């Protein structure tokens, strides 16, 4: 009991709000490259150059068994899936006005936080293993996604313990 | 006698964390994520409705502890008894079974090839690791001496020196030793032994 | 060959390998995430198949 | 006020010894402190015995071992290995 | 416990031996590997053209 019932919303908000940076900004990776060689960084859809004549220039980036793995890497779906899962978990924890005090939705809410978690393990490993296909280093959007994963793993357990407090404690 | 000079090879100075070096940073970073990831599901499944908590001791804290011992091959005080509880344990072991075996395999790599090296010796060795370059003082007696000799071990050395580029000849001994100091390995120089053990 | 410009019969060097990469071990990590997702499938049955 | 576990000095020694071996721990240090205490001593054992099992390959696969007397001079400065000369000749006079 | 801890480890090590030595050796080739070393002997047809040729 206590206030901790409400901190679910703070945990969810923090878990969700970070993710938007990942699904498009170019700060995933530092390397040399081209905007056609020059210091470069690249997003999923685009690429930009720095410290040269192309400083501030940008271009599209593209990829068109390994064929299916290339397709999965280029569609990058796990970001979107985890985003939808986190959002639907937030919409679940909001459910104060139906199933009142049974809160079957609050029971279900853990599924989203877990699945959004497990999503990003595959997402990361696909992203890294394909991009590796040496001075290079990982850009901060990778750390942002990892941090979002950390808070998602926090809030899932927290929310499940809060369902245990609010309802399961009454069932014995 | 005609004698050989090379750069002193320096000595090993391991970094204190070098015990990680056989295995890549990404591996550890993925291990840590897996070690977290396995705990949350193992908990959540273990406290679905018995309908009583003595039905399943495997709460959050215990669902952490169980994973650590399983990752270290040190077992447990308790193990799950549900089907959906057990299956994760029935998977998590295999990951450790692979990865520690790979870590041992790579730990054998450096400890082998390294003890497989040998140095330069006897001048004859410069027939084989030929990418460590060598040459002579220019226009001096030794340069013509290599041309005039006709024994195969020297015939190779001459045949190389007669064609190598960039220039394998130096105007002075000072330029030679400077060149050896500059390349810091990968280069070797020729002169009379009386000068050699003087520079030494 | 005497004006050849490449290494011959042998060139063995055995460089210090850059260690084993993630791309080698990934085949474990996939089936791990598979098994973890698969556990929830039976979790959403074993204690609620009697529900309505 | 942690007042539940069975532990004691000789039991802690016993738990330790197996924790340098690999037979399963037969008692539980059940506390967050005790869990942390295990959660590194395990890893330490797992590292070291792996390193030993790696290094025990070298002696079995790359023998060479130069040893007896490297300089041929410094054997002068020891008293186990004997040395001497042919007699009745200039080699003695040199010394 | 210690007896097992040694013996299984020392055994595993040995297994490497063959699985490594039998990969590091390979056959005689292109006359040069017949003449670098003479663990295997050879000669010619005697007084024939090839003997004088060598």
């Amino acid at each position: 009991r206590g206030v901790q019932m409400l901190l679910t919303t703070v945990g969810a908000f923090a878990a969700f709000s970070l993710m938007t940076i990942a699904v498009g900004t170019d700060y995933w990776l530092y390397s040399r490259g081209v905007c056609k060689e020059v210091m470069t960084h690249s997003g999923l859809w685009r690429t930009c150059c720095l410290e040269g004549n192309f400083k501030g220039l940008c271009k599209q980036i593209d990829h068109f068994a390994e064929y299916f793995l290339r397709a999965v890497r280029a569609s990058s779906i796990f970001p979107i899936l985890s985003v939808i899962l986190l959002f639907m978990g937030g919409l679940c924890i909001a459910a104060s006005e139906f199933y009142k005090t049974r809160h079957n939705i609050i029971l279900s809410a853990g599924i989203f936080f877990v699945s959004a978690g497990l999503s990003n393990i595959i997402g990361i490993i696909v992203y890294i293993s394909a991009n590796a296909g040496n001075s290079y280093s990982y850009g901060w959007s990778f750390y942002f996604g990892a941090l979002s994963f950390i808070i998602a793993e926090m809030v899932g357990v927290l929310a499940v313990h809060m369902f245990i407090d609010r309802h399961k404690q009454l069932t014995g | 006698g005609i004698s050989i000079m090379i750069k002193k090879p320096q000595k090993s100075k391991p970094g204190v964390f070098s015990f990680l070096d056989p295995l890549a940073y990404e591996i550890w970073m993925c291990i840590v994520f897996a070690y977290i990831g396995v705990s949350v599901v193992l908990f959540l499944v273990s406290r679905f409705s018995p309908y009583s908590e003595s039905t399943n001791e495997f709460g959050i804290f215990n669902s952490l502890w169980f994973s650590l011992g399983a990752f270290m091959q040190q077992g447990c005080d308790i193990s799950p008894r549900s089907l959906s509880g057990r299956i994760v344990g029935g998977v998590w072991w295999f990951f450790t079974l692979i990865i520690i075996s790979s870590y041992t395999a790579n730990l054998a790599a450096f400890l082998t090839v390294e003890r497989m090296v040998s140095p330069i010796e006897s001048a004859e060795d410069l027939s084989k690791q030929t990418e460590i370059a060598y040459g002579t003082l220019d226009s001096g007696s030794t340069k013509e001496f290599f041309r005039r000799s006709k024994i195969a071990v020297f015939d190779k050395m001459w045949t190389y020196m007669r064609s190598a580029e960039p220039s394998v000849f130096v105007r002075t001994t000072a330029e030679g030793v400077a060149r050896v100091r500059k390349s810091k390995g990968k280069y070797a120089y020729l002169l009379e032994s009386t000068m050699n053990e003087y520079i030494e | 060959y005497d004006k050849g410009e490449c290494g011959a019969k042998d060139s063995g060097s055995k460089e210090k390998t850059s260690a084993l990469s993630l791309s080698n071990v990934a085949g474990v990590f996939y089936i791990l995430v598979g098994g973890l997702g698969l556990a929830m499938l039976v979790a959403l049955i074993e204690f609620c198949y009697k529900s309505r």
